[PDB]
């Protein structure tokens, strides 16, 4: 529910090994980021972190926001959140993305698509290919390295 | 055409700062990124603020107002002297004011570019979302804020 | 550091921004000094 | 830096032509205190005491005594950073667009960097003044599609826990009814210890025009403005009562003291527009520039602002 | 549901009037307190603040705790909570108490009892009498000034 752990640790983290130190929920962004990427920011409704986002409209008094979702309403992928300002970083579905995303509670090369809650799941209309296996961070939290490169036919 | 404000009889009062951006002469988008791909192409007609499709005949291919399954891009600026149009490719996303078929366009409405390059309510080929309602700037012109992100 | 002074040579953009802020503060102080109700 | 960068020199040379914001007329010189922060929050602590029950009569032997309770209040002010981008002509391309009496492409709406920056700064300052007055940020005249701001960010017109009066639509043109509502609000005001302070009233042009009419068989040598000034002086310990007219307000009357102990403004030192060092350059003659500004920092005590809304139909 | 307001207020308090300023959730303790009152601190299980408490027993690995409750299992009344240490202050039922307590979502002189959630409700086994009407702090939060003096017969 938070980008960073809510409860502080009581142990100093030992920095000796250099392998498998990126499988954390605080790893925001993408593993391979291009300097020509298009990045937007939106007001955040809920916690769409590491989830596909869709546009949400209110009565009209306030501006539009982004909320977790997929399917036919998919608009982009949320890769970072600034919690103080409630800002969600969005990479549009028209821009190629490669990074870790939330997986629904799966081998590399399997086709993936976004569900109603913005969680990747094994398969229709979204070009998503898994790059690794599911990594468990919490009892109900699973992540997966995937590449999203637009919408198929 | 594009900028008809050159014909005027009196100086405008530059005091109010609200409801001052919804105009036909506004060229570009409401929000623009530094890494947006823009292509200049010859045009035949008036494809300003409209969906543009490629036409190949000899001469180089030219873009003209259109849509449907032939949609190639969206025109956001036009240069009359050089007879050129700046286009954002359909691969790239856009957000700005575009011409609609009529005034029956509201918020949360899914829009489609027609064969005349105008946006009309709805399957669908592209992802166009109307963020506002159509504004009657002219008798026949209806500007509406629309966010376009790829094709369905 | 103030843009009102014709004697200020900003080394970098940081000093330029600080001078802009100081100039704004001096301008508002002068406005309040010259203000009469 | 001027030799290496032309845009900074132009900004420095044209910054003097920018007019001062009109929000300064709404506050006293002591009521403004700049703070060094771009985005974040600032906290302050206040202490209150209260009586929990009636006092205890000390007769014979008694062990249960009424208690006096205490409470702490933490007040937070949020500061937000916002940015605009505007297009302009490249410095090395102005000679190809210079004309007999103007510089820039009229057909394509292109301007030199100096003029474009001046106009953009003027628009940003107008928006900042509107936000300071009303507590909202919006470009529509209907006050819709407002930018969602962080909590603890309020203006004078939307400050919570203040005194609010409503004049009925049927009595929109009745100055006597408006004055009755104003008197009710003035009586409901609670200045307490800080009462010997100047007062400030801000009115719409229609209300200001209604004010200048003679007091009413109509009287003579006395105006409704004079009656209002006397009524406010009755509560401000015979101090100055300033009246201002703002076109931003619409059927609104705003009365508040000018004492820093009750109402204060701690704006960021970068609140006013400031150019950015990043300029987008391409092979063409068009460049893009960015302007930053900071919003937030109005603090006020509860039940110290009177807002009268005259309903229209 | 917090003794201290979890959301920071955007306004400075106006300390002018001295009347009706004690109707806050931060008013911990009692309106009338005697120096000969017995007070016991216990580990807190949940948020039993301003609620009747009962003893909760774990699996034996850890000590017993106090949790919101009532009925025939009522043990005392929680009047304060230290949140950093998670410690609940309790006045035993054998010691009388007078103060503001949470009321289930009422006129002076009405007989009250404690439900299963530690909330007061109008009437069986505990002597509780409301000294005032319900005061609403939140759409789901009501308090009431009541005096609790031990249990009762039957």
């Amino acid at each position: 529910l938070m980008k960073n752990p809510q409860q502080d640790s009581g142990l100093l983290s030992n920095s000796i090994d250099f392998r498998d130190q990126n499988l954390i929920f605080s790893n925001s962004g993408g593993v391979c980021t291009s300097s020509k990427d298009k990045i937007e920011n939106y007001p955040a409704k809920g916690y769409p972190y590491k989830r596909g986002v869709k546009l949400s409209f209110g009565d009209g008094t306030t501006e539009l926001e982004v909320e977790a979702g997929g399917g036919d309403d998919l608009y982009g992928v949320c890769s970072d959140i600034d919690e103080f300002s409630g800002m969600a970083t969005v990479i549009p579905i028209t821009n190629n993305f490669t990074g870790y995303l939330t997986l629904k509670k799966v081998n590399p090369g399997d086709k993936l698509n976004f569900n109603q809650h913005g969680e990747l799941e094994k398969v229709k209309s979204v070009n998503a290919i898994a790059l690794s296996k599911a990594h468990k961070l919490t009892e109900d939290l699973f992540i997966v390295l995937a590449s999203v490169f637009g919408n198929r036919a | 055409m594009k900028n008809p404000q050159h014909d005027a009889s009196l100086l405008s009062n530059s005091n109010e700062f609200r409801d001052k951006n919804v105009e036909f002469f506004a060229s570009g988008g409401t929000r623009t990124s530094k890494f947006d791909k823009l292509e200049n192409h010859p045009f035949l007609g008036y494809p300003y603020k409209r969906g543009v499709k490629r036409v190949i005949q000899h001469y180089e291919p030219h873009v003209e107002a259109g849509g449907g399954e032939d949609l190639y891009g969206i025109c956001i600026d036009i240069d009359e002297f050089s007879k050129t149009a700046t286009i954002v490719p359909i691969t790239n996303n856009f957000e700005g004011y575009l011409v609609a078929k009529d005034s029956t366009v509201k918020v949360k409405d899914k829009l489609i570019f027609n064969k005349d390059g105008a946006l009309e309510k709805v399957k669908a080929t592209i992802n166009a979302t109307a963020l506002t309602d159509a504004k009657q700037i002219s008798n026949e012109v209806y500007l509406v804020k629309v966010a376009v992100f790829g094709n369905k | 550091a103030s843009l009102l002074d014709s004697n200020f040579v900003p080394i970098n953009f940081t000093e330029f921004v600080q001078a802009i802020s100081n100039t704004y503060k001096q301008r508002r102080i002068q406005f309040y000094e010259n203000l009469k109700r | 830096l001027f030799d290496e960068n032309y845009y900074a020199k132009a900004v420095a040379n044209i910054i003097g032509e920018v007019k001062d914001p009109i929000m300064y007329k709404w506050f006293s010189p002591d009521q403004i205190e700049d703070v060094d922060l771009q985005m974040g929050y600032q906290k302050t602590v206040k202490w209150d005491a209260f009586l929990n029950a009636n006092p205890t009569t000390i007769a014979n032997e008694v062990n249960t005594i009424s208690t006096i309770g205490f409470s702490s209040e933490v007040v937070r002010l949020n500061y937000l950073k916002l940015q605009y981008k505007f297009r302009h002509l490249k410095q090395t391309s102005e000679k190809f667009y210079t004309s007999d009496s103007y510089i820039g492409d009229i057909n394509n709406n292109l301007l030199p960097f100096a003029q474009a920056y001046k106009l953009a700064s003027s628009e940003i300052i107008k928006l900042i003044n509107h936000f300071v007055l009303t507590g909202t940020v919006s470009i529509q005249k209907d006050g819709k599609n407002q930018k969602r701001l962080l909590p603890n960010m309020y203006g004078l017109l939307n400050m919570p826990e203040q005194i609010k009066e409503e004049v009925a639509s049927g009595d929109k043109d009745k100055m006597d009814k408006i004055f009755e509502k104003i008197e009710a609000g003035l009586s409901k005001l609670e200045l307490g210890d800080e009462f010997s302070t100047p007062m400030m009233v801000i009115v719409d042009p229609a209300t200001s025009l209604k004010l200048v009419k003679p007091y009413a068989a109509a009287s003579s040598c006395e105006k409704w403005e004079d009656v209002l000034i006397q009524t406010i002086k009755a509560i401000n310990n015979r101090e100055d009562v300033y009246i201002e007219t703002s076109n931003l307000l619409k059927h609104k009357i705003l009365i508040y003291p000018l004492n820093s102990e009750l109402i204060k403004f701690k704006p960021s030192k970068y609140m006013l527009p400031t150019p950015n060092e990043q300029v987008d350059k391409d092979s063409t003659d068009v460049a893009h520039s960015y302007i930053d500004f900071v919003l937030g920092g109005l603090l006020a005590t509860r039940k110290t602002i009177l807002q009268v809304n005259i309903k229209q139909s």
